[PDB]
């Protein structure tokens, strides 16, 4: 299929050309939303942890997918293994407005805490890069507390970024990387 | 959203489970994607 | 009384995938505006498919000189997401993230010297089974197809499915490096005044394409 | 047998906001009645909103004389609900509670000297980028405008709503300094043995007005 | 009443979980909220 | 407030065999296709039934050779699915999962020998409460059946579904030496120039067959 | 398919207990065996 090439315009090819049949893909797994919920757990440095995304190792699946599109919007589903009572507070609010009870203080069972949680930024959007280690202070989705904080897991929600970013991986050496499957 | 496969209404009202997107007044990557020819600057043969 | 009820072992331990929803506490917020924002999406291999990228080389550099010998062979390599060149590529920067795959991927080739410098390519695919060729005369015998620069620059070529299972991995071992899915190879017919030129190849996802069974494994 | 059940772990682990009510124990209780009872409410931005308040001053009185210099200058400050004015008036004694907002609020003036004293003052607001004026020559280029007192006595000036996000925050940091929402500044334009005369501004909540996410904490 | 997204009856019966208020024989904040006049006691003008 | 729960002392915990299914976490799987695929089969008394197999024996071999004497029984054994001889065929290397059984099983019979071979066979059932004969004159007395080799040679004949209980079990004992079941036998009429020939006896599961009650108890 | 004799839609819905079979475009040893004669090659007396 050539085509004119300095005018980038999609302009793909397939199977047919030459010969063969196309098939029906089912990309059902490649689906934005769908693979980006599914809990990432960030080491929840402390007590005061907040809610932030380029915290978590940008090199797993939610944090690289999340890495990978300038603009998003998406809610929040958490966990936290840990001690106390953890009383989470939204964004904007004091650092120190997380500590009384009468603020969402939830009341610890066992073991970890698993809560659903607004998007709840002034911006009609949000994005792991603002041209504007150096990005806005309005880009926390609330912030936690407890009084000893073990595990954090951050369920993304309702997922939809907007526009792309560059998706490269493991430099291999000899035109194949090798690396032990599942085997028999 | 992912992966919610509940049967119910999981429980906990609307307004309750995610926040509201109001409104005002693949979008477009599937825009660009879905509109590549494959025909032939030319004309096939044989 | 009240209804009884079993309180079955096993059924309810936190699960990383976990169906079910979580429970609200904070509840009746209205969001700001997200419309008809800019370049949105939801797949990836839609961008994928939608948006190619070129392929990192010996070297480092995309493009390709035209051999002015024998030596005509311009690429070869194992056809799989490990391939090198692609292994950085956005859709090898992303087949990592799932185990398995199936469908075609493309391979776009354009020129960039002069006019005075007019020149032919080949493109041979093998398979699993023998080891690729080195000559276009031995080569012209896998399903391949000529093409010669002209006043269209560009030109994407899909390379087929063929596979016993549907699937097969992304991934790879020190036990298939007689790959399971073949070993691509494009050559160099003749030309003119044409040595040294860049013929950069790129790559998309073709319509055949599907990507499968997500796997999340440590990758920088 | 009985119906299986998940003891699911995570769900239930009481939540200061919790959705659902916990279990009634007394209950068949009939209470006296409630009617029509004097000045009810259910809103507090609909107080703040229905009756304004004056602002604390330097030294505290809630007026202002009358310059009789060059120095016309009679207010100016971080338009914000940090201002000290403001925190303490009905409309700050509570934004505390809601770390966002959006909205206008309501400047009202009134003056209270003599007959034989007729004045003239200004109200200017610039945004956030430059520092205030402190001459309405170079004032009168923000959003403004300019009244001189008649029969009627009150007036309320609605500012407007302006910052990136539709939003922003009620506290602030020595970050902010340079605020995100602007430093609005009133000032004072010719007069007539109007010197030493008492302008009080008020302030209630406009129509634009909205406020939300609740936050308590440690305030007196 | 502030914090009640349950999509049952709450089960325990209506003159149950509150005591049931008994009548006789912003109800008034917002009759003088609503009645505030942006308008000009002069004409505007440009 | 919510709906009471009585959180049942012992139901729930965990049976290999449980009704109910496990909770599932990765959902979403559109497998390969399973259309018209070889020689499928769903239930083990179909193909037992639907394909027969020949019977161990005295030394090993399958067949069995015309006795020249007055010893003319051919076979004889307890008629159960212990009978080593069927200890190890299709329907008995499969009745050890299920403690009983009912129905009919089948004893198909062939000839191997020449032309020049013409022989004569019986077949006896008798049941618990003698031991089986070695005459097939005392035999003729059960409920038997003659056959003689001629052009067709397979023969397969139904043994009948006799006992109290309308069931019995596949195991036995050192209690069951008299059988619950009887002890069928085969015996050798006469015959020509047929000595030392083959006659081969396979088994099947005949209509009337029917098992269970599943029970697993190491077997190799 | 075995052993579930559950009432309900086992919750977890459809595209999420087993992986879903993909069509294209006892099977046959019931085929070959409700097809076995118990019939005669001469001709029954008595």
């Amino acid at each position: 299929t050539t085509s004119a090439g300095e005018s980038a315009d999609p302009v793909t090819a397939t199977v047919e050309n030459y010969g063969g049949e196309t098939q029906v893909q089912r990309r059902q797994h490649t689906d934005v939303s769908f693979i980006l919920d599914r809990f990432v757990k960030v080491t929840p440095k402390d007590q005061i942890n907040v809610l932030d995304l380029m915290q978590t190792p940008a090199h797993t699946l939610v944090g690289a997918l999340l890495r990978t599109a300038t603009y998003y919007f998406a809610d929040l589903e958490v966990a936290v293994k840990h001690e106390g009572n953890l009383t989470w507070v939204p964004n904007g609010a004091p650092e120190a407005a997380l500590d009384n009870t009468t603020n969402p203080t939830a009341y610890h069972k066992a073991p970890l805490t698993r809560l659903a949680l607004p998007y709840t930024a002034p911006h009609r959007v949000l994005a792991t890069v603002y041209n504007g280690r150096a990005l806005p202070t309005s880009f926390n989705y609330g912030a936690i507390k407890a009084t000893r904080v073990t595990e954090l897991l951050y369920r993304m929600k309702r997922a939809e970024t907007y526009c792309p970013r560059p998706l490269l991986a493991i430099h291999p050496d000899q035109a194949r990387h090798k690396q032990k499957i599942v085997a028999p | 959203s992912g992966n919610t496969g509940s049967i119910i209404n999981n429980y906990y009202m609307q307004q309750y489970q995610n926040s509201m997107d109001t409104q005002l007044g693949n979008d477009w990557f599937s825009k660009l994607a879905s509109s590549a020819f494959s025909g032939l600057f030319g004309a096939l043969l044989a | 009384g009240i209804f009884p009820v079993a309180c079955s072992d096993g059924y309810g331990g936190l699960v990383t995938t976990d169906p079910k929803t979580a429970d609200p506490a904070y509840g009746k917020v209205f969001n700001p505006p997200r419309n008809m924002l800019p370049g949105r999406f939801t797949n990836f291999l839609d961008v994928a498919e939608a948006c190619p990228t070129f392929l990192h080389f010996e070297g480092d550099v995309p493009y390709v000189t035209t051999k002015t010998d024998s030596d005509r062979v311009l690429a070869q390599f194992d056809l799989s997401l490990a391939a090198k060149h692609m292994s950085n590529t956005f859709l090898a920067g992303l087949a990592q993230y799932y185990t398995q795959y199936s469908g075609t991927i493309n391979l776009h080739f354009m020129f960039t010297g002069p006019t005075d410098a007019k020149a032919r390519y080949m493109i041979a695919y093998a398979p699993p089974g023998m080891e690729p060729p080195k000559t276009p005369e031995a080569a012209a015998h896998c399903i391949h197809a000529e093409w010669d620069t002209g006043l269209n620059s560009k030109f994407t070529f899909s390379i087929p499915y063929l596979s016993a299972a549907d699937y097969a991995y992304t991934a790879s071992d020190t036990a298939e490096t007689t790959n399971v899915q073949g070993w691509v190879c494009l050559f160099q017919i003749t030309h003119g005044k044409a040595d040294g030129d860049a013929l950069v190849v790129l790559a998309s996802a073709g319509k055949d394409f599907e990507l499968r069974l997500p796997v999340d494994a440590r990758t920088q």
